[PDB]
RNA sequence: GGUGAAAUUCUUGGAUUUAUUGAAGACUAACUACUGCGAAAGCAUUUGCCAAGGACGUUUUCAUUAAUCAAGAACGAAAGUUAGGGGAUCGAAGAUGAUCAGAUACCGUCGUAGUCUUAACCAUAAACUAUGCCGACUAGGGAUCGGGUGGUGUUUUUCUUAUGACCCACUCGGCACCUUACGAGAAAUCAAAGUCUUUGGGUUCUGGGGGGAGUAUGGUCGCAAGGCUGAAACUUAAAGGAAUU
């Protein structure tokens, strides 16, 4: 597997923890 | 490992310089990696010039001949083209044959 | 209805200026002349390209070529004024070799007799006799020197006498013979050549000066 | 419209398949023309080649 | 002696074009779309369409009034190949063949100062 | 290469090094005196002059420099003393 | 038109093509190399200017003024974000023809952001020569690039020197090579990756099985996107390097 795929998904899975935090917030 | 001493190609006290595309795939490839075949060719064929001379206006006017730079890059250098693929031992030679 | 464009079409022969050695050089067919729009309105604006070596008969100007553009219209007849003393693709090219440095000088002129004119002058360097040095380079601030030499002699040629003396000048080549003797004390240069010619603005029609470049 | 010509020289054989000669034609009209034929078949020395194609002409097979 | 006339062959890597011109090049006389002579799309940028193209030319000309040729060849470029694609050679051969003479043959193909960037996108063209 | 007597070196081989990478460090410059065609006496010039030199009471260029060593005008006579 | 095939789209409106000019915006081919410059990233129309810089010269001057450096700073490709201009070209999304078992993937056609700028930010790259920097020395050879020296050196001629371009001899500085090992390497390879068991020339900075992981938590710097910093639980006996058949 590719890492830099991963990276770009772990970066998209951080933004939407941000914003879930956001949300709660 | 390296493949070469020389990396990839010539980027030496230099470093990220200027792209070019190629002659077939017409894709982005360092002025270095870019693989210059240069082709010096008349514009008619070998056997094409008897019939030429017989059938002209300016009688002796010999040739012209196309200067044609190729950037025929790396990748697309390989099909049944040129360059080829050479031996880890008989790879350290420069010369033009 | 018949379409075919032989029956509506005129053929006329091109005369070229006295200053080349051949008087016709060939057989501009244009439109057989029809009331309103007709074959003589219609030209002027129709540029001609042609080598040298046919219009002198010298094979030394095989390369180069020469464009001119419809000035006079006569009966049957089309009369034509210098425009354009470009350069030939395949010549240039086999002067381009690896190694020796290309030096392009441009110089933009205004001519005695109210034209506006571009010259270009490419000159490359020469492996001269006895050079073990495999390469042939200059050194840069000595290619911009030649650059200025060059700019000197062409403001000195050019605003002295109209465009003809200039054409007669390019023909056999005196321009480049007389660079390579003013260069010869800065950087050796072969070949030196004068390339292209660029004429950009024309003020007014006149007549005598179309007369004067013919008989 | 019919021409023929002489074949002299086999220039190899060349296809995908193979077999389809290459051939180096000579003219017996004018001898002045050498040209390279295509020739499906056994083909020698001295013989002559009977040609619908007057003028067209190609090397390798592929 | 002879008339003169302007050839003007565009035999790019796709399809052949014998455009006759002039001398100015303003009219021309004909031109025959070397892909016209055969409908098969596959023999278009083949040598043996372009020579029929070229003899078609010949014929509408030699028979007219036009003996003599100049010949331009340019097989696009600027962007594109800049390089002599298959039908202009074999165009030449035609030409000389049906019996035009010829007044010096020349290469005018469009080569840039450096130009626009060209289609593939880096990456490039993917055979 | 065995021996070599880095304390007496041959009159080429020191020539062929430069100036300070020798036993001794000494300059490879000898510093002239010179003898103009107007003046009647000797002046000292520098063989690598820097800047413009003159000769004695008149404002006459004797030497000028360009990249190492000095250009001298003309054509003088001078001795290394 | 287009490709390995065709098919989209444009068309008796004259498309394409052939001239001429004009319009615009980027881009500076061929010369272009085992070459230059710069702290890197970078940089290629010329000529004007405005400063800077190495290298070389140097019987100059100063006199240890130094080397590397956590802090903190200055730059830092491209994409991306803010505005304003510009908007040809190529072209993420987006359409649309195909190909396909299935293409929203490669191929083909158009096409808003963006590319280019003037102001800001951002601070990452395989920012790679994957070789921290300054030193010192050990091996031979040419070849350049830059500046110097000596040629009873050669054609350059305007008689003759004087230049400049050449040729040999040297060096000095730089990018690099080629040849060996006599060293060092785990080897591949290396004139440094050598002087490293005979192990301390000076210094910064990093790593301690692989994964979890450059993640979670804090902190900060940011308009945002993100960057800097940076775990553990658990989890396995391998992951990996170079070579070999
Ligand atoms: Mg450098
Ligand atoms: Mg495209
Ligand atoms: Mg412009
Ligand atoms: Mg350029
Ligand atoms: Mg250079
Ligand atoms: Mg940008
Ligand atoms: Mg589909
Ligand atoms: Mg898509
Ligand atoms: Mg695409
Ligand atoms: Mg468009
Ligand atoms: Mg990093
Ligand atoms: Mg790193
Ligand atoms: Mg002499
Ligand atoms: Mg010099
Ligand atoms: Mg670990
Ligand atoms: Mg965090
Ligand atoms: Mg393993
Ligand atoms: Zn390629
Ligand atoms: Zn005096």
């Amino acid at each position: 597997m590719r890492a830099k795929w991963r990276k770009k998904r772990t970066r998209r899975l951080k933004r939407k923890r941000r914003k879930v935090r956001a949300r709660s917030k | 490992p390296k493949k070469r001493a020389s990396n990839g190609r010539n980027k030496k006290g230099r470093g990220h310089v200027k792209p070019v595309r190629c002659v077939n795939c017409s894709r982005s490839v360092p002025k270095d990696k870019a693989i210059k075949r240069m082709a010096i060719r008349n514009i008619v064929e070998a056997a094409a010039i008897r019939d030429l001379s017989e059938a002209s206006v300016y009688a002796e006017y010999a040739l012209p001949k196309t200067y044609n730079k190729l950037h025929y890059c790396i990748s697309c250098a390989i099909h049944a083209r040129i360059v080829r693929v050479r031996s880890r031992t008989d790879r350290r030679i420069r010369a033009p044959p | 209805r018949v379409v075919d464009p032989f029956t509506r079409k005129e053929w006329y022969d091109i005369k070229a200026p006295s200053t080349f050695e051949n008087r016709n050089v060939g057989k501009t067919l244009v439109n057989k002349s029809v009331g309103l729009k007709n074959a003589s309105d219609s030209l002027k604006g129709r540029v001609v390209e042609v080598c040298l070596a046919d219009l002198q008969g010298s094979e030394d100007h095989s390369f180069r070529k020469v464009k001119l553009r419809v000035d006079e219209v006569q009966g049957k007849n089309l009369l034509t004024n210098f425009h354009g003393m470009d350069f030939t693709t395949d010549k240039l090219r086999s002067m381009v070799r690896k190694w020796q440095t290309l030096i392009e000088a441009n110089v933009t002129v205004k001519t005695s007799d109210d034209y506006v004119l571009r010259i270009f002058a490419i000159a490359f360097t020469r492996k001269q006799a006895n050079q073990v040095k495999r390469t042939s380079y200059a050194q840069s601030s000595h290619i911009r020197q030649i650059r200025k030499v060059i700019s000197e002699i062409l403001t000195r040629e050019v605003q002295n006498s109209t465009l003809a003396q200039l054409t007669s000048k390019l023909i056999p080549e005196v321009i480049n013979k007389e660079i390579e003797n003013a260069t010869k004390d800065i950087f050796p240069l072969q070949n030196v050549h004068i390339r292209k010619v660029k004429l950009l603005k024309q003020p007014k029609f006149d007549l005598g000066s179309l007369l004067s470049l013919h008989g | 419209p019919v021409t023929l010509a002489k074949v002299i020289k086999v220039l190899g054989r060349t296809g995908s398949r193979g077999g389809v000669t290459q051939v180096r034609v000579e003219f017996l009209e004018d001898t002045t023309r050498t040209i390279v034929r295509n020739v499906k078949g056994p083909v020698r020395e001295g013989d002559i080649l009977v040609l619908m194609e007057s003028e067209r002409e190609a090397r390798r097979l592929r | 002696s002879q008339v003169f006339g302007v050839a003007r062959i565009f035999a790019s890597f796709n399809d052949t074009f014998v455009h006759v011109t002039d001398l100015s090049g303003r009219e021309t006389i004909a031109r025959v779309t070397g892909g016209m002579k055969v409908k098969a799309d596959r023999d278009e940028s083949s040598p043996y369409a372009a020579m029929l193209a070229a003899q078609d030319v010949a014929a509408k000309c030699k028979e007219v009034g036009i003996t003599a040729v100049h010949i331009k060849i340019r097989a696009t470029g600027g962007t594109r190949s800049k390089t002599p694609g298959p039908g202009g050679q074999a165009a030449l051969r035609a030409l000389a063949r049906s019996g035009l003479r010829i007044g010096r043959i020349e290469d005018v193909t469009p080569v840039p100062s450096d130009s626009t960037r060209k289609k593939g996108g880096r990456r490039g063209r993917r055979l | 290469v065995l021996v070599q007597d880095l304390l007496h070196p041959t009159a080429a081989s020191e020539a062929r090094k430069h100036k300070l990478k020798t036993l001794v460090q000494s300059p490879r410059s000898h510093f002239l005196d010179v003898k103009c065609p107007g003046c009647l006496n000797i002046t000292t010039v520098f063989s690598h002059a820097q800047t413009a030199v003159t000769c004695e009471s008149c404002s006459t260029v004797l030497c000028t420099p360009t990249g190492g060593k000095a250009k001298l005008s003309e054509g003088t006579s001078f001795r290394r003393k």
